Order: structure tokens, then sequence, then C-alpha cells
């Protein structure tokens, strides 16, 4: 009921692209799309699996910043 | 004493959403906006399945554009679409969601190294966002560091550099709110606690004769934040009563066009604030918005108005005939069409904001200022102002 170059939520008729099928995320309220599947700044520290530098305050911070989630993983710290 | 503003006629608040209807279905990116979302779903109207699209035509904007669009929003607006989430009672999630988190937290950190261990550099954009990243990030109970809070807190602390608007210390009180009421960045938590007081008492102070805090369209942000916590010692209640008689009169004279300046007001007149979105009430009954049947129509009458520009030789001054009801952006049109005028807007959650008059471009810390005579600042943009018969309006770049 709609184009191509894009994949379709059956259960609610919503229309979304297809860099969402099979992507781990939840896009459709229903679930279908997911069903048929460099010098770091001072300052800053490497996400160990990636090039990816970020702030050291970001360590420990409650949330994911790096795409392996290094940055909140020796996070039970004394 | 608390801040309280008594429910206003459920017409005259109708008329309001009426006028935000419209938008429900403009969903092409350029006109796509989180803050009429937010300020719907707070309000005491809806706008039924015209909702559930709109949410997701943001969704896929925002997220396409800034993972993945012409002229893709800003980070600013992506805070404002993290308050649309939690308009629907959503968290960010997944990894397009953890992603776009990062990105406004680089926005914050970027603004933080702009503004400096001194205080002195000004953010890039305005001290009105960063208390907007900050919320909006607070609202979704992810957390910044003490050193991010700090440029926020010395901005409004005694001595601090600078004057900043009624708007942003409103947004400012509503980011500390946030992080008080989620106990956050608990080693701020005194200078937290005395900062929200600060604002309270500099937006009484400034409290205009009329009733208005500032001006009329700083009023609804104001109470916004007024209305989150108690005032001891001070008449809260006496100035929010006379904020609500200023705001009834301004209402009742039209004042209230723009769709973004009514999105901030309507959570208002519902006694809803953005700190609500910290624990939303997603399913409470809300009356259905139905399109305001009428007819508008047409003036039969010629205005004059006398475009100006001094800021440029050399200098432009030219009479404009447009029809009466016509706006500044209409004078700005006819005047190019007339020949040796031109100029350049962009799009903004406010409408369309002017960037460039005559070939000139308002660089850093520089803007194009609206005027009308004599020498007196508009209070609306270009597509909202619409002036008298006989009326000069000025554009003079400025510095801030
Ligand atoms: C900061 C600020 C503010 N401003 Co100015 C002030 N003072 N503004 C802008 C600044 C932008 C630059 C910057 N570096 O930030 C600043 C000082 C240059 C600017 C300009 C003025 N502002 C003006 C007004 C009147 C609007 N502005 C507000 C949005 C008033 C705002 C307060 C408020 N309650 O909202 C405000 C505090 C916060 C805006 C924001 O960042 N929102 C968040 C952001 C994520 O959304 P956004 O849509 O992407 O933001 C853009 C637009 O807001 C655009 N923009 C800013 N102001 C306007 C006004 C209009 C009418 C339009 C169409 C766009 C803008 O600038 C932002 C991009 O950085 C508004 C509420 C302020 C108020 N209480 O009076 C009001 C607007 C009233 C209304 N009925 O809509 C001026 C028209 C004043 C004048 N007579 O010239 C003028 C715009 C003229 C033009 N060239 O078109
Ligand atoms: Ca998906
Ligand atoms: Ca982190
Ligand atoms: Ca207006
Ligand atoms: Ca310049």
């Amino acid at each position: 009921s709609c184009p191509p170059t894009k994949f379709q939520c059956r259960t609610s008729g919503l229309c979304v692209p297809l860099t969402w099928r099979c992507d781990r995320d939840l896009d459709c309220s229903d679930g279908s799309d997911e069903e048929e599947c460099l010098a770091c700044l001072a300052g800053e520290l490497r996400c160990t699996l990636s090039d990816d530098c970020i702030p050291l305050t970001w360590r420990c911070d409650g949330h994911p910043d790096c795409p392996d989630s290094s940055d909140e993983l020796g996070c039970g710290t004394n | 004493e608390m801040c309280e503003i008594p429910e206003m006629d459920s017409h005259l608040v109708e008329k309001l959403g009426q006028h935000l209807l419209p938008w429900m279905d403009r969903l092409s990116l350029e006109h796509l906006n989180p803050s009429i979302y937010v300020g719907l779903r707070l309000s005491s109207l809806q706008a039924g399945t015209k909702e559930d699209l709109y949410l997701h035509s943001l969704k896929l904007g925002y997220q396409q554009c800034l993972l993945g669009c012409q002229g893709k929003p800003s980070m600013g607006q992506l805070a404002l679409y993290l308050l649309a989430l939690r308009a629907n009672c959503e968290f960010v999630r997944g990894h397009k969601g953890d992603r776009l988190v990062s990105q406004l937290k680089w926005f914050l950190e970027d603004e933080k190294r702009a503004i400096g261990h001194d205080h002195k550099g000004h953010p890039h954009t305005s001290y009105y966002q960063y208390g907007l990243g900050i919320l909006a990030l607070c609202l979704h109970q992810k957390r910044v560091h003490d050193s991010v809070v700090d440029k926020l807190l010395y901005a409004v602390e005694p001595f601090h550099q600078g004057h900043h608007s009624v708007d942003t210390a409103a947004m400012a009180g509503l980011a500390f709110t946030c992080l008080k009421r989620s106990n956050f960045n608990p080693g701020r938590r005194q200078r937290i606690t005395m900062a929200i007081r600060t604002v309270q008492e500099e937006i009484l102070k400034a409290q205009t004769p009329e009733g208005h805090f500032g001006n009329v369209y700083s009023t609804p942000l104001a109470l916004q934040f007024l209305m989150t916590s108690p005032m001891r010692g001070a008449e809260l209640g006496t100035a929010c009563l006379k904020a609500r008689v200023a705001l009834l009169a301004s209402l009742q004279d039209g004042a209230f066009q723009n769709a973004l300046m009514i999105s901030q007001l309507l959570p208002v007149l519902n006694h809803k604030t953005y700190i609500d979105l910290i624990f939303p009430d997603c399913l409470a009954p809300r009356v259905m918005l139905e399109p305001a049947a009428e007819t508008i129509p047409q003036t039969q009458e010629i205005i004059s108005v006398t475009l100006q520009v001094l800021s440029l030789l050399p200098p432009y001054r030219q009479s404009i005939s447009v029809l009466a009801g016509s706006t500044v952006e209409d004078v700005l049109k006819k005047a190019h069409e007339l020949g040796g005028f031109t100029y350049e807007t962009q799009a903004s959650l406010s409408g369309p904001y002017l960037t460039s008059v005559m070939g000139k471009a308002a660089g850093e810390r520089e803007f194009w200022q609206l005027l009308r005579d004599p020498n007196t600042p508009l209070l609306q943009g270009i597509a909202d102002y619409r002036p008298k018969d006989g009326e000069t309006i000025e554009l003079r770049l400025v510095s801030w």
C-alpha cells in the first residue's frame, strides 16, 4: 500500500525506510520490521573497538556513547 | 504562594488550537515542528489521528537526516524532538536513539568549550538552546557532567556577565528544575536550588505595569517556569494573576498568531508545563479540534508602507503599496518585485527568519533587527507583523 525502496509496518499501515529493516531497533509499533530475519584531543578517550573519541566526562555517565558501549563497562566501580 | 492561572474560556482556548490545526497537515521537513506537537499534547486539545502521523513524520525526518534531507534539523530542534518523544510517553531508545542522544551531548560539549573555562566566550547558539539541551536530556534521564551545568549556573548566578532575556532565564529555570526533581548533578544540588530561586526573582522583577513578564511573548514560558515550584516570601499568586489579566487582554486583541508562541502558551492554559514531561499523562482526555469553518475574507483597501535600510550604502528607502492586512514579508516581496531590493530568509520553528538584506548577510553575533516608527523593535517576525497604513518598517543590522 505504498512505495518500494522501503518497508512497511504491517499492523498499522505506517511506512518506514529499508535501512531500518532488520536493524535491531523496534521502529514499528508491532515490531514487524525485525521479524523475517587520528589522534584524540586532550581530555578525550578512545572507544575500545572503534575510531571514536569521547570526552573523559562521558565515562560512566549512564549512557553508552561508544558503539561498543566500552565507556560504560568497567562502571561498577570505586 | 503558588503561581496559578485559573481556567480561561473554552471558546478562547479552542480558537488558539484552531490556529495550530492547519500545521498538522504540513509534514514537509521545512515545516515539521516538534514544539507544535508538544504544545498540543500538553494542552486540553487534540487533533486525533493526525497527531500519530505527525509524530511518525518527525521520527522519519529527524532520524534519517541526522543519522543517514533538505536543510536537516539543528541540535536545538533535536532537543525539542526529544520533548516530543516524552509527550508520547516514549524514552529515546535503540541504536538510533542512543546516537541521537550522544549528538545532543556533543552539542552541549562544544558549546561548553566555546564558552570557555573563563566564561567570556559566547555559545555559538544561545544560552536558551544550551538550557533547552540540558532539559531535553534530563527529561529522558540522560545525565550531563557538572562542568556542563556550571556554564548555565554561572550565566544566571550573581555577578554574571551579559544580560539574558526572560525567555532564556525561564528555559534555564526549567532545566534546573528537571535536574533538581531528577536528583541529577548532586554535586551541584545547592547551587541548582539557589539558581531556581534566582531565576524566580529576576522574572518577577521583569514584570511590566501591564502584567506581562518582559513582554507578551515571554509570558508563556515565564509562566511555565513559575508554575513548577512554590516561591515562599514572595507574592507569586498576585504576580501570576496580574499576568493572566495581561494575557487575557492580549489574547482578546489577537496577539497570538504564531504557531510556536501558541504551542508555548497552550500548556499553561491546561495547567501543564514542560516539566510534566518527566511523568507524562498521555491518556488524559482532550477535546477534538475541528477545522474552524470560516469565511476569512477579503480586504478592499490599499495601504502604503515605507521600507528602509540604513545599514547599507547606498541606503534604501521606498514607499511600498500592499493590500491592507499584508505582512512585513509581503512588503519585502513587493519591494523585490519593484526592483532594487533583495533579501534572504531561512526556515525556523518560529517561521521565516530574515538572514540577509540586499546582499548583506548577518554574521557572528549579528542579526537583522525589525523596527517600526519610532525606533521600536517589532515583537513579531516578518510573516506575522502586519503594518498599518503609513507605517515605516526598518531593517537594521545590529550586533548583540
Ligand atoms: C535566541 C533568540 C530568541 N528570540 Co528572537 C529575540 N529577542 N531571536 C533569537 C536569536 C537568534 C540568534 C541566536 N544566535 O540564537 C536572536 C537574538 C538574533 C533572535 C532575533 C529576534 N527575535 C525576535 C522576536 C520578536 C522572536 N524571537 C523569539 C523566538 C526569542 C526566543 C525566545 C522564545 N520564547 O522562543 C529566543 C530567546 C530563543 C529562540 C530559540 O533558540 N528557540 C529554540 C530553537 C531550537 O528553535 P529554532 O526555531 O530553531 O530557533 C531559531 C529561531 O528562533 C530564529 N529566530 C529567533 N528569533 C526569531 C523570531 C522569529 C519571529 C523567527 C521567525 C525566527 C526567530 O533563531 C533561532 C536560530 O538560532 C520570540 C519569542 C522572542 C520574544 N519573547 O520576544 C519572538 C519572538 C516573538 C513572536 N510573536 O514570535 C526579533 C524579531 C526581534 C526583532 N524586532 O528584530 C528578532 C528576529 C528578526 C529576524 N532577522 O527575523
Ligand atoms: Ca527496525
Ligand atoms: Ca557514557
Ligand atoms: Ca504572534
Ligand atoms: Ca560584520
